């Protein structure tokens, strides 16, 4: 038992790493979209004026 | 970057005021690049709650209060992803449309269809996103 | 190295004050690559400097990583594991089982952590998961 | 000594139940050192006659019914014999294997061969059974 709980605890650590990295990748994908949408909207207004 | 002359091209009537909803386009006319979110936050942190229009003094005070965030939007010159991970240098037109029209401050499909006019697309269905980012900004 | 880690730090600075809350130390280590214990974080968050600190700068964190590097590196070794939840040796386990293993056993996770995790895990229409593929995905880095 | 967490380590199917034959291992994962006989008596005094699996409620009711007999199986801390009448403090490896594999709820020879790994044996062929009982429990 004290050995096999130390397969659950280790995986629980690796999942906590995995979720944080995934959350970060999603935030970088949303941030990358916002900045480019924004570059487009600044450029599109200035051209027309 | 305040410019009275730019304000006088947004004021057309000569009332001395412009609509509070033309605030994002006036900042962006000037040189700045603020998000639609940052523009709303800038309005919301003043009790311009009931204000239908803004004068040039009001707009000046907001830009001075938020100079640091607003200046940050005209630092950047390069743009990475985070879409590609393989590092192929290519992204599908499907993923490019999805990031533009589904993530963040969404573009319309008609805006995206404008930007993919004259943009090359291979037989896989992928576009060089480095050329595409350069062609949009460097114009 | 430091260039992507600095951008990861600049996404954990929210305020833009150059410093991140000391509570978000474990998540920043996890974001870079590592998989440390919340205990291991407590055993190296303590200091006389960072124990007293409310927020930590990127130089401080880089210093902490250099000091604890060996221990920190040790938490990226694992790539294999065994479970059970299958006795019959199908190679598959239900989402119900996986939640029970994670939230009732070991260092118990919350349901919200498991729900966050099943957004990057293949799950079939049946509601099962190939746990050999799932162990490869979670160690994939 | 009920523990829902321990049940959930033995419910490996999230099904809510564990096999009736894993009842003795669940008791000995909780704490409790029951005989295989006591475990069978506990099952047999419920009309779990046709039951293939047990839920945590069923297991809870059995431990509460039999709490006194089960608690007795974590009082002990010392262990005498009734081999050794000379009081030499020694027993032959032959007698020790016989009491383990022939008497009572018989261990397999392979389990006894595991327990006598590292265990010192003199030139008579005898083992200090006090050290041997301390080594097998104190660990």
């Amino acid at each position: 038992y004290m050995r096999m709980r130390r397969a659950a605890i280790t995986i629980q650590r690796y999942v906590r790493g995995h979720q944080a990295r995934c959350y970060a990748t999603f935030l970088r994908r949303t941030r990358a979209a916002i900045i480019i949408q924004k570059f487009q909207r600044m450029y599109v207004v200035r051209k027309r004026y | 970057a305040e410019f009275k002359e730019a304000f006088s091209l947004f004021d057309k009537d000569g009332d001395g005021t412009i609509t509070t909803k033309e605030l994002g386009t006036v900042m962006r006319s000037l040189g700045q690049n603020p998000t639609e979110a940052e523009l709303q936050d800038m309005i919301n942190e003043v009790d311009a709650d009931g204000n239908g229009t803004i004068d040039f003094p009001e707009f000046l005070t907001m830009m001075a209060r938020k100079m640091k965030d607003t200046d940050s939007e005209e630092e950047i010159r390069e743009a990475f992803r985070v879409f590609d991970k393989d590092g192929n240098g290519y992204i599908s037109a499907a993923e490019l449309r999805h990031v533009m029209t589904n993530l963040g401050e969404k573009l319309t499909d008609e805006e995206v269809d404008e930007m993919i006019r004259e943009a090359d697309i291979d037989g896989d269905g992928q576009v060089n996103y480095e050329e595409f980012v350069q062609m949009m900004t460097a114009k």
